């Protein structure tokens, strides 16, 4: 009778353990946090209400976010076995698996209409 | 109208009486006479208005044919004067073929619609025709590729008239 | 604009001194900022954000991007593509996700168990065929004219 | 949401939560009134035999083993007032509450069809510059060298000014805007 | 198999109200039901039947 | 616990800002600066029917006849249903009836 | 001839005009709703006047209206196939959706964007007259997918709503799997008969169709959201509830049983296709009552309880009756129409309430509301000679008295009595027991607007069925030579569904709090499929993409393996090439031993 949780349900965090043990040094640590927190809120405000602002907020996090999903993976990409065996599988297999297939459905296709077992009934318009 | 039923065959329709058993009057016949004085008659008289604007500026339009030119397999090969010619004429058969696959499908079309649920069995005749028209474009025009072609269509005959010659063997 | 190098995102930190300078550039706590492995998947000093969705956020907080319930500055997710509230959920349920396996998947095998069980044990009427003249309707189902049927004939009862 | 959160929830402010999200569905497994109110003088009636510890591990303990089983006896589809997140009306009107700055953006015939809306609009506009310069200077000498710093703002301490960073909240939209 | 009579026990002295024969939870009641319909039920097919047997056809 | 004083001082300032510009919301008297009823049976529901509904039946009546039967197999229906006892109108022959029917218990 | 085809275009020219008048710069001057509401009138008069031509002459018509494009031997012509499913279904779809745009005309006050959503709505009704009356399947699948936008659109049409836009989204994947299935039969019946007409359909009755009848299964589960493909509907209701009544009650949910219906004499000599039909629709409806017994939204109940009278139109389907599964569509159609509009009228006045725990005493503070929440209620579960007994009880006797599953057959029963039991549970949570609203009576139902279409709709839950199915001409011959106990089966469950939820729902009103069970979750939590397929399938979807294609693609292996090897081999090669000390005695070594090469290489070719 407890609730066991997952990746795609996670754990309740008044139900986690880590809180109620909870310590001065954790105590503190959310406190900076809540410092950060406050300072970049306050910056954001400053900027908001501006009334001389002219243009949109930039916001480096998106910046940050938005260079790290498209142009940092190739300058920050190393070859290791695993990567190797992972791309190789997922750029060949699924090429191979379907060649397979279709070769085999054709050749089927083809072998009956050569020997006459497979009757077209009006395909006509192919 | 501008069709025939030599190409597009109909047969006569057999509608049945009116027996009005009910005393109560009919608003289908009470709806159809009002909507035809109200309606049809307006339409027919600005109809036999146009048609007499017509009849006073009548013109006339022709069907254009096109001779018979000797066929590719009296074409040399190579000498691309007499084969653009053939194959001109290729393409205008295969789309009277076409146009006339097209004819047959609409008049089994308009079977199955008229006999219903007679369909299995008055339109057997159609459906044979359907049937026959159809096995013919498939031997004549069939697999010939994106690139259909007077030379891949007479291949394509003269490899069925040689596997069919030596099936005539025994 | 005005955005450099210094702070833009970059490789993989090393020395705690670049670690603190990653926090830095990503407004984290050193302590809180933790990298992906170095396995050479381009993530670069990118941090570990916890893998929650945005659904777990305050929604009566008032986030800076009320839509992405997230503020400006903060550091962003490398999944927040997936983890937008239009998106893949990770919230808690009141069950827990095994149970919810557990039951479905047992639903549904049941359910095929017993259509198998009703297949092979149907339930019918204590009646014979359905009657049908004229050979069971040989003509008007599309039989030929010229070729005579085999007479499929019915008596009283 | 017109009080920012602190950094760390007190231990008083969850047994609160706990006692009203208790209630909450306390009321949605009941559905009917006397029921409700009866289960639920049953729980405040635990709620205050347990009220007087003294120990606070324990207590602690407590709010845990409490949170155990609310999150065993909960309620799979609670009751949500309709404005409430995940609620049936909520952000239906985020549609209509449209920024007051397009009326900025506006042609001068719209400006001309509502011309006293706009000359307050324009004294409103005039009053946010002044208090945005007083505003920041003061916003500069309220902020600690260093320390802990909250995400809540300090009010205008004398006559003829207004608080800072007070725009987005006065001008906010209406939450019935039509 | 292990004792849980005790338990059993304080579910049957709630001074709710509810009777004896029906303390057992919802699905005593639910029994409770299905019996009341049934020999009911079963009696009027059984009046039905002695009626039909008393008038022939 | 309650509000700080803070807290407190601020709200009652940004409630009384807020009033201040909800009052302005509204309009004067003069907003916007804009630049044979019969009955319903007798006019409201007639000239709709003479206009959006009489003059598009003449138009699609032209179309369906002068446009649709002209064409081969536009408009092609079912054959009506032929019963024992009924006259054709356009060939004239009467269908025989059915037979004695043996069995006449209800 | 003339008259018939004329009435049907002239229905869809007045459906046209409201789009091309919202178009033409006249809105701001006539009244939108009010204008659209008497074009749907009209409509549904000009409708009526075939629905008596085809009840006297029954004539099967075909209207082949204009001709789109000639290509080889496949020639594609906008045609109309108008036959009794198509003009009992136009005549009931313009009934109903005058009641329900009279009631939005009512309902969405103070909207400044009511014109829009009249305009939406009318253009719904276009796609969806469109899908009935198609005659070939490209036009049946512009009805169809113009249907499906359209509900996309009118599920989101709360732009601001997240859920509405997840909502819409997942409706969109779920039809798209269905149109997945119906490109599949497409796709079949065009390479082997040449085209897409119902006639040629009808010349390929004669073999093996299993491919084209699993695509068109497919399509029919995905639009009419059977097991596997269901919550999008439930999800759905997330939009304004004349949407939900219009779009998901009567109209959208029934156009994949439609297609069955359309399809079925190929479905009629398939034996596996009218197994698997079976089984999937009574597992569906089984599944969605189960569902509605716990669920507590007003609007997601009687989407639930849509759902299963789907599967039971499915079921119906399932056996050789597509005619008792059409009938069972109009009457569905009223029933769903009338109890939708109902419950948006107690939301409306009850300030967008929406769940039974905050409702209560309905009975007596609007009696108009639960007089015609009642009678619909009683003929959706089948309170006999109403308009659902002509339809759900034959639908009984046929699965009573026909050879199919025993387990189908008995889980069929089952949702028939818990249809009963979750329609006593809207009856008692709404209109029965004690007031549980907020204090402030805010209930004004004296509006002509909201107050004419319940009566239209009343008259029709009343007298429809009765109309219609002895207007019907004689199709699929019933058995009724059968016991008490297979023949008044449907009375007695839905009897005792209603008594076993009533003293259910008294035991509820006992003082006594139980502890809950699996069962209550799983049936509350919707089976547990919403929340387990919705989080795997598009978590492992999107994070194959990211992880796999486009970084470990895009961005590392196919850049590091063509350009940049390329180019890290000619700069290799140029630093190697070009790495000269600049010594002539070096420089003049090499041409010395380019020399010796050349001698060598002479001597060696001769
Ligand atoms: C025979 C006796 C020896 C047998 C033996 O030991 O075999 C092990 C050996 C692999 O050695 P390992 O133990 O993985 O090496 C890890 C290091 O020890 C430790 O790792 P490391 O970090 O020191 O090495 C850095 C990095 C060094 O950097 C690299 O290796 C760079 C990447 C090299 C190519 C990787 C190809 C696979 C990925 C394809 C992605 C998709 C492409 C687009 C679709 O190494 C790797 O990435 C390890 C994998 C090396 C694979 C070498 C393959 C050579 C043959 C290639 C044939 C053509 C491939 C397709 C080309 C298509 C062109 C259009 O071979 C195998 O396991 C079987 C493959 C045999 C060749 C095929
Ligand atoms: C067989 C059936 C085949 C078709 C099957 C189609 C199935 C799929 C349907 C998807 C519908 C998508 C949808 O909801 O679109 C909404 C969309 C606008 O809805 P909305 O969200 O209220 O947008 C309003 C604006 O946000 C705000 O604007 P507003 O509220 O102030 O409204 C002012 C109004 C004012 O309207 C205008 O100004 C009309 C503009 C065009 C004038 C053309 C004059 C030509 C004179 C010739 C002499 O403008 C509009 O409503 C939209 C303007 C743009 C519409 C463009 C449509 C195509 C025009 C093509 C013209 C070709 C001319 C050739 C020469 O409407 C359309 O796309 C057109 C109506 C729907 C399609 C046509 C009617 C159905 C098919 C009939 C056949
Ligand atoms: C919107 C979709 C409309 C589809 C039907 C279009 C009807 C008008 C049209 O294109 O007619 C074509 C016809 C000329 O074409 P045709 O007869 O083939 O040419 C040989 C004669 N020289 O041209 C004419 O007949 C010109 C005269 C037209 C007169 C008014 C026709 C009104 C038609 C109203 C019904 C339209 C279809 C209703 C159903 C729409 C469903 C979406
Ligand atoms: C007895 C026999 C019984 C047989 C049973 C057979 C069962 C067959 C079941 C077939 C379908 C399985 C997969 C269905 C996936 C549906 C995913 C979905 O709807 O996601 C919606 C979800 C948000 O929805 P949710 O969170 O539930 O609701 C909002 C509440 N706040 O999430 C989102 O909105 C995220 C945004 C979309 C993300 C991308 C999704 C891409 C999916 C690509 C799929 C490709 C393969 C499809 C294969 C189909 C095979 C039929
Ligand atoms: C699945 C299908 C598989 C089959 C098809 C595979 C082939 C697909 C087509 C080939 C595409 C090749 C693309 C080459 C260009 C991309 C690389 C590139 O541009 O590298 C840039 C780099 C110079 O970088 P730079 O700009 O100076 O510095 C950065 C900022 N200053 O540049 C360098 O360092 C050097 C660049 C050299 C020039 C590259 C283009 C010419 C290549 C000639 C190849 C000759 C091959 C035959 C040689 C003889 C036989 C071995
Ligand atoms: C649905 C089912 C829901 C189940 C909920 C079960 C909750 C009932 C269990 C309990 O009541 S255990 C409560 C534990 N709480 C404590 O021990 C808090 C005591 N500590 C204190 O400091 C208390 O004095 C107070 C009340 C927090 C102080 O607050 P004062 O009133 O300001």
């Amino acid at each position: 009778s407890k609730y066991k949780p997952a990746p795609l349900a996670t754990l309740p965090s008044t139900l986690d353990p880590a809180e109620y043990d909870v310590s001065p040094e954790t105590r503190r640590a959310q406190v900076e946090r809540l410092s950060i927190r406050a300072r970049l809120k306050r910056e954001y405000l400053l900027q908001y209400n501006d009334p001389k602002r002219v243009s949109h907020i930039e916001d480096p996090a998106l910046i940050r976010w938005t260079y790290a999903r498209s142009a940092n993976i190739y300058p920050n990409f190393r070859p290791t076995p695993k990567n190797s065996l992972l791309g190789a599988v997922a750029g060949f297999g699924p090429l191979i698996f379907w060649y397979y297939v279709f070769k085999t459905d054709r050749d089927r296709k083809e072998r009956l209409i050569q020997e006459g077992k497979l009757d077209r009934k009006f395909n006509i318009s192919y | 109208d501008s069709w025939d039923k030599d190409v597009y065959p109909e047969p006569p329709s057999r509608t049945p009486a009116p027996s009005p058993q009910t005393s109560l009057p009919n608003p289908i016949t009470y709806l159809t006479k009002a909507y035809d004085l109200v309606v049809d008659w307006p339409v027919t008289l600005v109809r036999e208005f146009i048609e007499r604007q017509h009849a006073k500026n009548r013109t006339y339009y022709y069907h254009r044919q096109y001779r018979r030119v000797p066929d590719i397999t009296e074409c040399k090969e190579g000498d691309v004067l007499c084969i653009y010619e053939a194959e001109m004429q290729w393409r205008r058969d295969f789309k009277v073929d076409q146009e006339i696959m097209n004819i047959i499908q609409e008049r089994l079309k308009a079977c199955q619609q008229r006999e219903g649920e007679n369909y299995q069995q008055n339109c057997a005749k159609e459906l044979e025709q359907f049937t026959k028209v159809t096995k013919a474009y498939q031997d004549r025009y069939l697999d010939l590729g994106a690139y259909y072609s007077a030379r891949k269509c007479l291949a394509k005959q003269k490899q069925r008239m040689l596997e069919e010659r030596k099936a005539a063997r025994q | 604009f005005h955005m450099t190098k210094d702070m833009l995102p970059g490789s993989y930190p090393r020395t705690p001194e670049e670690r603190a300078a990653a926090a830095k550039k990503y407004n984290m706590r050193v302590e809180d900022y933790e990298p992906y492995p170095d396995d050479g998947m381009g993530y670069g000093d990118y941090p570990m954000l916890p893998n929650r969705s945005q659904h777990e956020r305050d929604p009566w907080y008032q986030w800076d991007h009320s839509e992405l319930r997230m503020n400006w500055g903060e550091p962003i997710h490398w999944d927040l593509d997936m983890y937008i509230r239009n998106r893949v959920d990770t919230s808690p349920t009141p069950v827990s996700w095994d149970v919810m396996c557990k039951h479905l998947f047992g639903f549904v095998a049941f359910m095929v168990f017993m259509f198998w069980v009703g297949h092979v044990f149907p339930s019918y009427q204590p009646v014979g065929p359905k009657q049908y003249p004229y050979n069971n309707l040989y003509l008007e189902r599309g039989g030929d004219p010229t070729k005579e049927p085999e007479p499929v004939v019915h008596y009283d009862i | 949401a017109f009080c920012a959160p602190p950094a760390y929830l007190t231990h008083q402010q969850k047994v609160l939560r706990l006692y009203k999200r208790a209630l909450r569905h306390l009321e949605s497994w009941c559905i009917h009134r006397d029921k409700y109110r009866y289960f639920a003088c049953l729980m405040r009636a635990r709620f205050e035999e347990h009220k007087n510890e003294k120990d606070m591990m324990r207590a602690t303990q407590l709010l845990r083993e409490a949170e155990e089983e609310f999150w065993q006896n909960q309620h799979p589809q609670p009751y949500i007032f309709p404005d409430s997140p995940g609620g049936t009306s909520f952000e239906r009107y985020e549609c209509y509450k449209v920024p007051e700055w397009c009326l900025d953006y506006w042609h001068p015939s719209e400006k001309a069809m509502y011309p006293d809306y706009f000359s307050k609009r324009e004294q409103w506009k005039k009053l946010r510059m002044e208090s945005w310069d007083r505003e920041v200077k003061q916003l500069q000498e309220e902020t600690s060298p260093d320390g802990i710093m909250t995400e809540a703002l300090p009010p205008a301490r004398r006559e003829g000014d207004l608080p800072p960073l007070w725009w987005h909240i006065v001008t906010r939209p209406r939450e019935r805007p039509t | 198999f292990e004792n849980k009579v005790p338990e059993k026990q304080k579910l049957f002295q709630e001074d709710n109200g509810m009777p004896v024969h029906l303390k057992g939870g919802a699905s005593d009641a639910l029994l409770y039901r299905a019996t009341m319909a049934l020999t009911l039920g079963g009696t009027a097919y059984a009046i039905y039947l002695l009626a039909m047997a008393a008038f022939p056809k | 616990s309650g509000y700080t004083p803070d807290e407190k001082l601020r709200l009652q300032q940004l409630r009384e800002l807020r009033r201040r510009w909800l009052k302005d919301q509204e309009l004067s008297p003069r907003e916007p600066v804009l630049p044979k009823n019969m009955v319903f049976k007798a006019y409201r529901s007639s000239l709709f029917a003479v206009s959006h509904v009489l003059i598009p039946m003449w138009f699609v009546h032209y179309y369906v006849k002068y446009h649709m039967a002209t064409k081969p197999y536009t408009i092609v229906s079912s054959k009506p249903r032929i019963f024992p006892g009924d006259t054709i109108l356009e060939t004239g022959e009467v269908i025989p009836p059915m037979r004695d029917f043996p069995d006449q218990h209800h | 001839m003339n008259i018939f085809t004329t009435s049907i275009l002239l229905i869809f020219i007045l459906l046209l005009s409201p789009i091309l008048i919202s178009m033409s710069n006249l809105i701001k001057h006539i009244n939108f709703p009010l204008y659209t509401t008497t074009s749907i009138k009209f409509s549904f008069i000009i409708s009526l006047l075939p629905l008596l031509m085809f009840f006297h002459n029954n004539m099967e018509y075909m209207i082949t209206t204009w001709h789109w494009v000639t290509m080889n031997s496949m020639e594609l012509k906008m045609s109309f196939k108008t036959d009794f499913f198509s003009i009992l279904f136009t005549s009931v779809a313009l009934f109903v959706t005058w009641s329900i745009m009279q009631f939005s005309s009512w309902y969405m006050h103070s909207d400044p964007n009511i014109n829009r959503f009249i305009k939406y709505l009318t253009l719904f009704l276009i796609t969806m007259l469109i899908l009935t009356s198609a005659n070939n399947m490209f036009q049946l699948f512009i009805g169809w997918e113009g249907v499906g936008i359209m509900s996309f659109l009118l599920i989101g049409w709360w732009y601001g709503r997240t859920d509405a836009n997840t909502a819409a989204l997942q409706a969109i994947l779920y039809n798209r799997i269905g149109d997945i299935g119906f490109i599949l039969a497409m796709v079949w019946f065009s390479l082997n008969m040449n085209s897409w007409e119902l006639q040629q359909i009808m010349f390929s009755n004669n073999n093996d169709n299993l491919i084209p009848l699993m695509g068109l299964l497919i399509a029919a589960t995905g639009k009419s959201a059977q097991f596997g493909l269901h919550p999008w509907l439930p999800s759905a209701m997330e939009g304004p509830t004349p949407v939900s009544a219009l779009l998901h009650s009567s109209t959208m949910v029934v156009a994949g049983i439609f297609l069955l219906v359309r399809f079925h004499p190929l479905t009629t000599n398939n034996n596996f296709i009218l197994t698997t039909m079976l089984c999937l629709g009574a597992l569906t409806t089984l599944f969605t009552a189960i569902c509605a017994l716990t669920q507590n939204d007003i609007k997601k109940i009687i989407a639930f309880s849509t759902s299963s009278q789907l599967g039971l139109m499915m079921v119906t389907l399932g056996m050789n009756q597509p005619h008792l599964a059409f009938l069972h569509i109009c009457t569905h159609a009223f029933f769903k129409a009338m109890l939708f509009m109902c419950s948006g009228s107690i939301i409306h006045s009850l300030a967008d309430e929406q769940d039974i725990r905050k409702m209560g005493n309905i009975t007596k503070i609007m009696p108009f509301t639960s007089s015609c929440l009642v009678i619909g209620s009683l003929a959706l579960t089948g309170m006999p000679f109403l308009t659902g007994f002509y339809s759900k009880d034959l639908i009984i006797e046929a699965i009573n008295t026909c050879n199919t599953n025993a387990w189908a057959l008995l889980i069929t029963l089952i949702a028939t009595s818990m249809t009963a039991m979750y329609s006593m549970r809207i009856i008692y949570f709404v209109t029965m027991t004690k007031p549980r609203f907020p204090p402030l009576i805010s209930i004004n139902e004296n509006d002509p607007d909201l107050m004419n279409p319940i009566k239209r709709l009343a008259f029709g839950s009343i007298f429809a069925g009765f109309v219609i199915s002895y207007n019907i001409p004689p199709t699929s011959i019933p058995v009724l030579t059968m016991p008490w106990f297979l023949k008044t089966t449907a009375l007695i469950i839905s009897v005792l569904g209603f008594l076993i939820a009533l003293e259910l729902n008294n035991l509820t009103m006992k003082l006594s709090m139980n502890k809950a069970n699996p069962y209550s979750s799983f049936s509350t939590l919707l089976g547990f499929f919403p929340s387990i397929i919705h989080r795997i399938t598009p978590m492992k979807s999107l994070n194959l993409s990211l992880k796999t294609s486009l970084t470990l693609l895009d961005l590392i292996w196919l850049e590091k393996t063509i350009p940049k090897s390329t180019s890290t081999l000619h700069t290799n090669m140029t630093t190697l090439t070009t790495n000269q000390k600049g010594l002539i005695k070096l420089y003049f070594m090499s041409f010395l031993i380019n020399i010796i090469l050349i001698i060598i290489l002479y001597s060696i070719n001769l």
